C-alpha cells in the first residue's frame, strides 16, 4: 500500500 | 509495524495470528473461546494461532485452533471500513497460561494522549516490504478526534480513532490488521487502515472498540 488508503490486512 | 521494536518473548499473551496457509491478520483473545479481529480480515477458512512469538518456528508454546464461528459486524462497510470488527469463536477452548492470556474489554473510551501498545507481524518497511518472524511492538498515543479528521478529511466516522504520530515514521502496516491496540491493559482499538504506512500527517486509523462492548457481549452470549 503506497500513497493511497488501504486496509492493513 | 514500522519503526517499532521486537516485543519481549510472550509479553503480549493476548495476541493471535490468523492463518490460512500463512499469517494474514492479527487478532486478540478476549476470553477462552473468542477472538476479536478486523472484519476486512474475513475468510471462510481460518486457523487461529495462539502463544506465538516467532511465527516461522515452532517454539513449543503454540496452540493452533480452527475457527468455528466467524461473525463480522452486521453493519460492516467494505468501502469505508466503518464497523471494521469481527468475532471468532474457537472450535475448542484455549488453554490459558503464562504465554496465552486474555485482554480486557474497555470500561470506557480512551482519552487523547493515552499511550497504548500496538503489535503485529506486519510489514516493517514504509517503502517496499519486509515481514518479520518475531512479533513487533509499538507504543503510541491516542490522537484527538480533531487531529484524526484533519488528517483524513470526510473519512473518519464516530467508530474510528487515530493512534500514532503526525510526524510519521512509526505506525502499523499491512499484515497488522485485526491486531490489538491496548491502553492500560484494555483493548481500545483494532488495526484497520491508513494512507500508506508511517507517512507524515497520516497516522493509523483504528476501530474504536469501546463503541462495541454491548455488541460483543451480546454476540458471545447468543452464540
Ligand atoms: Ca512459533
Amino acid at each position: 500500500c503506497y500513497f493511497q488508503n488501504c486496509p492493513r490486512g | 509495524i514500522v519503526g517499532g521494536y521486537t516485543c519481549a518473548a510472550n509479553s503480549i499473551p493476548y495476541q493471535v495470528s490468523l492463518n490460512s496457509g500463512s499469517h494474514f491478520c492479527g487478532g486478540s483473545l478476549i476470553n477462552s473461546q473468542w477472538v476479536v479481529s478486523a472484519a476486512h480480515c474475513y475468510k471462510s477458512r481460518i486457523q487461529v494461532r495462539l502463544g506465538e512469538h516467532n511465527i516461522d518456528v515452532l517454539e513449543g508454546n503454540e496452540q493452533f485452533i480452527n475457527a468455528a464461528k466467524i461473525i463480522t459486524h452486521p453493519n460492516f462497510n467494505g468501502n469505508t471500513l466503518d464497523n471494521d470488527i469481527m468475532l471468532i469463536k474457537l472450535s475448542s477452548p484455549a488453554t490459558l497460561n503464562s504465554r496465552v492470556a486474555t485482554v480486557s474489554l474497555p470500561r470506557s473510551c480512551a482519552a487523547a494522549g493515552t499511550e497504548c501498545l500496538i503489535s503485529g507481524w506486519g510489514n516493517t518497511k514504509s517503502s517496499g516490504s519486509s515481514y518479520p518472524s518475531l512479533l513487533q511492538c509499538l507504543k503510541a498515543p491516542v490522537l484527538s478526534d480533531s487531529s484524526c479528521k484533519s488528517s483524513y478529511p470526510g473519512q473518519i466516522t464516530g467508530n474510528m480513532i487515530c493512534v500514532g504520530f503526525l510526524e510519521g515514521g512509526k505506525d502499523s502496516c499491512q499484515g497488522d490488521s485485526g491486531g490489538p491496540v491496548v491502553c492500560n491493559g484494555q483493548l481500545q482499538g483494532i488495526v484497520s487502515w491508513g494512507y500508506g504506512c508511517a507517512q507524515k500527517n497520516k497516522p493509523g486509523v483504528y476501530t474504536k472498540v469501546c463503541n462495541y462492548v454491548n455488541w460483543i457481549q451480546q454476540t458471545i452470549a447468543a452464540n
